């Protein structure tokens, strides 16, 4: 099946610095662009943060921007915030192992 | 040599040929036939005295 | 082995082309290519 890695296994960035998440994929061919990432606040349901490889859906606030392609897919938020401490995931809808992402709890300084 | 000439010293290529019967009881008589009778026609000849 | 040839059980004086002697093997030998990667055939069978 495809298993991705996400890394690294937990941010600590101080607010109004720029963080990085990269989310890689274990497949011999690559995904294409065809992954997405989402945020899990503690409590109510997650939300997602970006379809596809660089455009954002709908409501979605300008600190979140996404990048990569082929196989290296980078993840970059501006301008944290309080509520910006969530669990981050990333899942590729290109095969058929739906699975979501290994997990990453950023940490806000 | 019918075995070794048609079939590639294969099982199943001589399994499958011994199917056709004496194909090559005819053919490897009329060689020894052959054979025979150009030793014979050496000896007509030359052999008078 | 001539008399099963012949098909009879009496064989006349003469010189006789029975059968053919081959040398068997004495073990069997694989050479391949020194490959360890598994093949990425599930993203072609199971494509979104």
């Amino acid at each position: 099946e495809v298993v991705m890695t996400q890394s690294p296994a937990s941010l600590s960035v101080s607010p109004g610095e720029r963080a990085t998440l990269s989310c890689r994929a274990r497949a011999s061919l690559g995904i294409s662009t065809d992954l997405a990432w989402y945020q899990q606040r503690p409590g109510q349901a997650p939300r997602l943060l970006i379809y596809g490889a660089s455009t954002r859906a709908t409501g979605i606030p300008a600190r979140f921007s996404g990048s990569g392609s082929g196989t290296e897919f980078t993840l970059t938020i501006s301008s944290l915030q309080s509520e910006d401490s969530a669990v981050y995931y990333c899942q590729q809808y290109s095969n058929w192992p739906l699975t979501f992402g290994g997990g990453t709890k950023v940490e806000i300084k | 040599d019918c075995t070794m000439y048609i079939c590639g010293d294969s099982t199943e290529c001589s399994n499958l040929l011994l199917q056709y019967g004496s194909f090559c009881t005819q053919l490897k008589r009329a060689l020894t036939g052959i054979a025979v009778e150009q030793d014979k026609n050496t000896q007509e000849v030359f052999a008078q005295v | 082995e001539t008399k099963c040839t012949l098909k009879s059980f009496t064989v006349e004086k003469g010189i006789y082309q029975t059968s053919n002697f081959r040398v068997q093997p004495t073990e069997s030998i694989v050479r391949f290519p020194n490959i360890t990667n598994l093949c990425p055939f599930d993203e072609v069978f199971n494509a979104t």
